[PDB]
């Protein structure tokens, strides 16, 4: 009792629950509107070097209006494949 | 993406004015315009307080209210006024709206009953389309030489407003009934809490339906089917509500069946029933959509203000609207008969009637083609 | 004098799309580049 | 370095006593000229305290109030009595410059519209010919009258190597948010914006220590010298940064920015600043030169401990070529409605080269 109390009163374990969930599971509006808004909006060799969509994250916790603290960092918007060119799937994962 | 606003004539002053104190009312903002001490983005309607009014003899009182500081009886010649002062009032709407970061949409609070702003709502939504062509406008009309000032400004919404009615006579019913009146400032009270509720996705950050284009695009099938009608229903869980709302006591409006429907609920309610009043409401066959493609009814959750009990908003698409605007015409060819070329009149009462042949059109298993 | 203007511009836009396309691989030092350009300049 | 200020016309002392009575209040520094008990810098414009002033009926005015202690109408009449006076004058501003340790600039306060706008006129082409490495900073005002107004301004753009301030947007701002309806009133608002354009000069910060500082930044090519001033407080910096950009702020009465300078004399957070120049960026409330690279620069100030967060904008804005077509288009029509008259069309001559100036610098391909 001492040990589970000790997450929620301290470490807000509470907290990290329903903050994943508004940028992963995309609950926050403003966000997945404003993140799949931004990607979509190019469509190779572009589009893949972190210096677009290692930054387009941060231009995006910008226009989300819902975060900004120490949760909202640690938002590695990463990938895990190299696409080489009408389909419905474009890879790219998000991780906490 | 911003939203700003416009109030034409005495009616749109009014009902808007109350608006603006409901809405200042949701959020933590004092009649001052100051931010006391007491999550919601407040940014859409409201510019650092400012809120994105522009308003068009009442407007003396107003300024006298303790809000100051939150800022004919022909259709032709509330058409001349609007064209008199073409760039002089102009000029506001370009500064307010280039010095916003994106502009989403144009909300028009007005009336159509004979005022000078009946004409002045005609006149700017024609140069709305001609100015700025990727900018959506939304207006909240309000319905009753009556006659006359009705049909005309129901030749240009048709073509212009890509999208909600409100008739001041089953309103009064709803006066007499529930609050038991027997006043103007009276009936607006229920009025602006339909339009509060109405942007309840707006203001609160949701999963779906987070911009203006997200709501009006599901239920307008076509450019010319593009009237709504509301409902509201707290005067408890969710089957309690939904089956109150689609009653016809309750819509503020005076075969058929419905295209889409949008039902917004602000409480706290548990989530794991919703399916099940869905079940209920389909089984007992209590509403009647469309024969010809799959029509069904949608409904998303919010938070209610927390400063300020389950609610619920209701938004429909219904063909009965077809009767309202019958009772108009009909009233037109019979001032026709009794009373510089009277040309216009004409075409308006034309393109109207193919708006009511549209309607009783798509009640039809073939619709298509 | 008036060729050797030239030849400076040419040599020193060449040095200055070396430093926007370093600053610009990283995961600050993203913000550096809003701070280079504002107008959408340098933009090859 | 060190500061002159020249004070010309009834406006220029008007509005320069003005100037003063603002800054020795920001200072400890009593109206008899003696520092009050109560980390400033003030060797700039100040004498070891004595204000470095040059003053040219109103002097009356100014001798009869309690600041003793603290030192025709056509333009030809005023050109003509400089002449008459030339070494008189310019014998009290030799030994100003001389006695001074490095003097840097000479700042002007005057109204182009009747003795200030041609003895203006006069010391702008004899001060550029005594000293040509002396920065020549004009605090302009805009108000037989056309004539007059122009004139001026073919010396201003050829002699004064730097601010218009014109009393339209004055009127209306006084009547918007004021409700004046007055000369001394107008006055408040117009030394509140020159105490705070040198903001960054009074105290020692990491930039913009030099008066070539300010200068240098905005002015991309020496004919391109007219800027304009915005200041809203009349809350975080996004909410300043915002009403800036406002025309309803503007004291100016297809077309884009330059430069622009933002001056925060707030206790503002540090860290946020680069936050909101990035939210400008994505709604995009400003348009710049498509030709030339520019930025947006924003500086902090700290307001004086003896003297709430406001804000000054400095930018050189393309559209300020309108109020020139205002003045040009009446002299025309002053042409045809009435010794030689040929120093007019060569000043009319040389005002519509930078009208063409400016509308072909907001072009993809403006040099050349």
């Amino acid at each position: 009792k001492a040990a589970v109390d000790y997450f929620f009163v301290e470490l807000h374990l509470e907290a990290h629950y329903e903050a994943l969930r508004h940028f992963l599971l995309m609950e926050d509006g403003e966000f997945a509107q404003s993140l799949s808004d931004l990607l979509f909006e190019k469509l190779p060799g572009e589009l893949l070097n972190p210096l677009v969509l290692n930054s387009v994250l941060s231009k995006a916790l910008q226009c989300s209006l819902h975060g900004d603290t120490p949760h909202a960092s640690n938002l590695s918007l990463a990938l895990k494949y190299l696409p080489e060119v009408p389909d419905v799937l474009s890879c790219l994962e998000l991780r906490y | 993406r911003e939203i700003i606003t416009l109030q034409l004539g005495q009616c749109g002053n009014q009902i808007g004015f109350e608006f603006w104190k409901q809405l200042c009312a949701e959020h933590g903002i004092s009649p001052e315009g100051i931010v006391e001490e007491f999550t919601d983005r407040k940014d859409v309607f409201f510019y650092q307080y400012i809120p994105r009014a522009v308003l068009l003899r009442v407007i003396h009182s107003i300024l006298n209210s303790p809000y100051a500081k939150l800022y004919g009886n022909n259709w032709a010649s509330g058409f001349s006024q609007g064209e008199k002062i073409h760039e002089d009032i102009f000029d506001i709407i370009d500064r307010e709206a280039d010095g916003s970061d994106s502009l989403e949409g144009f909300v028009l609070c007005h009336s159509i009953a004979g005022g000078t702003g009946s004409g002045l709502g005609s006149y700017l939504l024609e140069r709305l389309n001609d100015r700025y062509p990727k900018k959506l406008v939304q207006t909240y009309s309000v319905f009753p030489v009556q006659p006359y000032n009705s049909l005309l400004t129901l030749k240009r919404l048709t073509q212009n407003a890509d999208c909600v009615v409100l008739d001041n006579t089953a309103l009064n019913r709803i006066a007499t009934d529930r609050l038991h009146i027997q006043s103007f400032s009276q009936i607006n009270q229920l009025v602006s809490t339909i339009m509060s509720a109405s942007t309840t996705t707006l203001r609160y950050p949701g999963y779906m339906n987070n911009d203006l284009i997200g709501l009006i695009a599901s239920l307008i099938p076509t450019p010319r089917l593009h009237f709504l009608m509301t409902g509201y229903t707290p005067l408890t869980t969710v089957l309690d509500v939904m089956r109150r709302l689609l009653q016809p006591k309750n819509v503020m409006v005076s075969n058929h069946c419905y295209i889409a429907i949008l039902n917004i609920i602000q409480g706290e309610v548990d989530p794991t029933q919703v399916h099940k009043s869905l079940q209920r409401i389909r089984e007992r066959k209590l509403a009647n959509f469309i024969p010809w493609g799959p029509a069904s009814i949608q409904v998303a959750l919010s938070r209610k203000s927390p400063y300020l009990r389950v609610s619920g908003l209701m938004m429909a698409n219904h063909t009965s609207i077809s009767s309202l605007f019958e009772r108009t015409c009909r009233q037109y060819d019979k001032l026709r008969k009794r009373e510089d070329n009277f040309d216009e009149m004409d075409t308006s009462r034309e393109i109207v009637q193919q708006l009511i042949d549209e309607y009783h059109a798509a009640t039809r298993p073939d619709y298509i083609s | 004098f008036e060729a050797t203007i030239n030849k400076f511009d040419k040599n020193f836009s060449a040095h200055l799309l070396d430093l926007l396309a370093r600053l610009s691989i990283y995961s600050g030092m993203a913000s550096v580049i809003s701070r280079l350009d504002f107008n959408g300049f340098y933009t090859e």
